[PDB]
RNA sequence: AUACUUACCUUAAGAUAUCAGAGGAAAGUCCUACUGAUCAAACAUGCGCUUCCAAUAGUAGAAGGACGUUAAGCAUUUAUCAUUGAACUAGUUCAUUGAAGUCAUUGAUGCAAACUCCUUGGUCACACACACGGCGCGGAAGGCGUGUUUGCUGACGUUUCCAUUCCCUUGUUUCAAUCAUUGGUUAAUCCCUUUGGGUUAAACUGAUUUUUGGGGCCCUUUGUUUCUUCUGCCUGGAGAAGUUUGACACCAAAUUCAAAUUGGUGUUAGGGGAGCUGGGGCCUUUCAAAAGAGCUUUGUAGAGGCAUUCUUUUUGACUACUUUUCGCGUGCCAUUUUAGUUUUUGACGAUUCGAAUGAACUAGUUUAUGAUGAAGUUGAGAUUAUUUGGUCGAUUGUAGUUUGAAGAUGUAGUCUCAACUUUGCUCAAAUUUUGGAAGGUCUUGGUAGGAACGGGUGGAUCUUAUAAUUUUUGAUUUAU
């Protein structure tokens, strides 16, 4: 499936797809972007999937096909008292290099705005 | 002992490319599942119904062309006649499929039963092969 | 943390909730604090076997939060570009 | 003192996870935070049975490990196999350490010297 | 943007890898672009490392979805409580009064299929190739290893700071014609010293460039190549200007009245080559260190050994012999007009040629014929068996050695081992590993900012407040 960097922290992982456990027993499915020092994140198109009482039966020990209810839930915060085990599911729709090269852009870019602001500001 | 066409390369691993091949075949066969694969050694079967072993190279002569073995030479055709000319297709394509102009190698230890020489012979001309 | 300043972005638009309890309160967020407790207006309340109310202000402990979900156009805002240029703080 | 700093020297090693579910992981072991949240790498998390002639599992435990994906369909009993799990710290519960490392070697903390030595 | 008025408010603390050794200002601390070990990050760079990357020789298929249809699908189970009166069995129906009352019953639960539609991928190159399970170019994701730099990382300010480039292209590819440039080969002529060198024009061949024509694929590039702006295009793929203290596009306003104004978001791209520069593998040369290619005698050095005796006791210990009680060897050197087995195919199946037969194609060629011809004995070693040559447990007593106790008496030389040198006898040169310097070749990366210094600087990480109701030191394994 998908092969994590053997030493790799929630912070070195964003905008991977994550599956998420709660207490409760249901999963927030979606990409991480944020987190905070108790561990609550910020998931950004999610799906809260949940195993039914009626089909619960089919996991007991005796091919599977469990049915299991979920909904559609965009931009949440979860909660860190919550969260019980997080898990990766899928990789970015952006490769490693490009992200290197966005950075790059992005972090130039943001320096030009600090000297056009500068120099808006010393003259006027 | 059967032998087959423009089949897909890509798979580069022969355990994984044994599990695609043998699911186009028979679905709902021994092996959806992938917990293990069977190894018969050279002097069991894989699926029911005839199958017995696969053989694939890497080589560029050897490419796309992968060939079956099955338990006997009537369920080896019989095989054939399952389909009966009507082209089964694995993952893009349709294949093309004939009889294998060498007799099966693992169907040589089942004959014989019914070896050391064929291995003497293998390792001679494959070393002048080298050559 | 990102997450709780994503909660203040998100004040005077309609958000979900989901207590701890089961419940779910939809409305409009008046207020939040950093201790995540909010309050909300006029908001529709479905109990945890799915009776639903309206009520027009609601004040909840943060504690007993699950999740909260926020308009998704907040995705593009500020706080998640990860290389950004702040200036100087001014000397006080 | 804070015996989590033991932890910490753990990495790399076999363990055993035991959490309040009543599930436990098995896997390699990746850093470990102040927290005790702890990244593991190769995982093999189940539940036990009860046997006691068919008493009912852990009915939240089954839900959560089937939503892993990473349990199998022809599992007969219930387990999963997934590679990086990353478990919250306040879940675990016991930690179950191989045989073969020594404590004494390991249970020496660095800080607690120091605060001796200086004096 | 400036000035005035009013309101709201002001610094949790500390730290930036660890361990050990040497040094500077008995104890401790601080420090050393000091020395080692370990750890971490970034950057390079490698592994016959692992997995994955879709049909065009066809109208497909893989992964993932539908908060899609069939679909009132099929099979099940559900629709409030209390008070009073009438009838009623001995709970049921009707009417009235009060309380709350998610919607749904075309629902909800379980079961399964068919169909339709969305997103994604190198839809790459070479190949249609009878094998025993590779070593095409890339991309994605990992694991492992070596090397360099750094010791959290980034903005800001300061400096005798150090820095400091170009060209082509923006459909692509291929072939042909002709033009131009450079290199090699052959023939002829002339000159100089049969041979060599130079020049000439001519012929052939390879590489690069200009103009035209032909073919192939692409044009969704949908705002017709998306790096801008302006011109412009399907009978075409074009032309002009420009490229980061700047330009362009766009959003927002209120006025003026179509420009600008102020506040904001975004774009400034891709490909190739030359230069310069970093890294890796290989080859050649130069250098430094290390090692390898008998016997006897003599000399030197190092190490070891060599100076109390006698008697008694110890079912104190060990070894050997003999006695008492409860032919064999799991044993060995030499020889079989000795035997058996293996080994050396030591020596005395493949390829090629000729002949015959059969089949196919137009006398010739090819294929097939366990299809013919040609290119057991001896010796040595090891193991087993036989034969004669042949050789060798417990209690008591004696002898030898060691240890302990008691009593009595007295107070430099030699040998062996190792290393080096010289002489006799026999049968400096070259090779390899490690490290440094230079040149060549292949391959890969970078190519405009970088170094030092400085702070009432930002963000990350760690320690402590912090195990006491708002997240991480437990009230969701449903329990008695």
């Amino acid at each position: 499936k998908i092969q994590v960097a053997h030493s790799s922290r929630l912070a070195n992982l964003i905008d991977y797809k994550l599956r998420v456990l709660t207490q409760d027993g249901r999963v927030y499915i979606g990409q991480l972007m944020a987190f905070d020092k108790h561990m609550n994140l910020v998931l950004n198109e999610c799906i809260e999937e949940r195993v039914p009482k009626t089909q619960l039966d089919k996991l007991r020990p005796r091919t599977l096909n469990i049915k299991v209810e979920k909904r559609v839930l965009g931009l949440t915060i979860l909660r860190g008292e919550q969260i019980l085990s997080t898990v990766v599911e899928d990789k970015p729709l952006l490769s490693k290099k490009e992200r290197l090269v966005r950075d790059k852009k992005e972090k130039k870019q943001a320096q030009k705005q600090t000297k056009l602001r500068k120099e808006k500001e010393k003259k006027p | 002992a059967l032998y087959f066409q423009n089949l897909p390369s890509r798979p580069a691993n022969k355990e994984n490319y044994t599990r695609l091949l043998l699911k186009h075949i028979n679905p709902n066969n021994k092996y959806a599942i992938n917990p293990s694969l069977p190894l018969p050694h050279n002097k069991l079967l894989d699926d029911q119904m005839g199958l017995l072993e696969v053989s694939i190279s890497r080589s560029s002569k050897m490419t796309n062309q992968a060939f079956l073995t099955f338990v006997t030479q009537e369920e080896a055709d019989r095989f054939l006649e399952k389909y009966t000319t009507t082209a089964l297709k694995v993952q893009g394509r349709k294949v093309r499929m004939g009889k294998a102009r060498t007799n099966s190698l693992l169907g040589l230890s089942i004959e014989m039963q019914k070896t050391y020489n064929l291995d003497i012979k293998k390792v001679l001309k494959a070393r002048k092969l080298k050559r | 943390g990102i997450p709780v300043k994503l909660l203040n972005e998100a004040q005077g638009h309609i958000v979900s909730l989901e207590l701890t309890t089961g419940a779910t309160y939809r409305g409009k967020l008046v207020e939040s604090e950093d201790s995540m407790n909010v309050q909300l207006r006029d908001v529709i309340a479905t109990e945890p076997q799915g009776a639903v109310t309206h009520m027009d202000q609601i004040f909840v402990r943060g504690s007993q939060i699950k999740f909260i979900v926020v308009p998704d156009l907040l995705k593009n805002a500020p706080l998640f570009k990860k290389n950004s240029s702040r200036p100087m703080p001014p000397i006080r | 003192m804070k015996l989590v700093n033991f932890l910490k020297k753990l990495r790399n090693e076999q363990v055993t996870i035991e959490l309040k579910n009543g599930t436990t992981v098995w896997g390699t072991l990746q850093s470990v935070s102040p927290q005790m949240n702890a990244i593991l790498t190769d995982v093999k998390l189940t539940l036990p049975q009860p046997r006691l002639n068919k008493l009912n599992s852990n009915g939240i435990a089954m839900a959560s490990l089937y939503l892993t994906g990473g349990q199998q369909p022809t599992a007969s009993d219930n387990i999963a196999s997934l590679q990086y799990i990353n478990i919250r710290g306040n879940t675990i519960r016991q930690i179950i350490l191989p045989d073969s490392l020594n404590l004494d070697s390991l249970l020496v903390d660095q800080k607690q010297l120091n605060s001796l030595r200086r004096s």
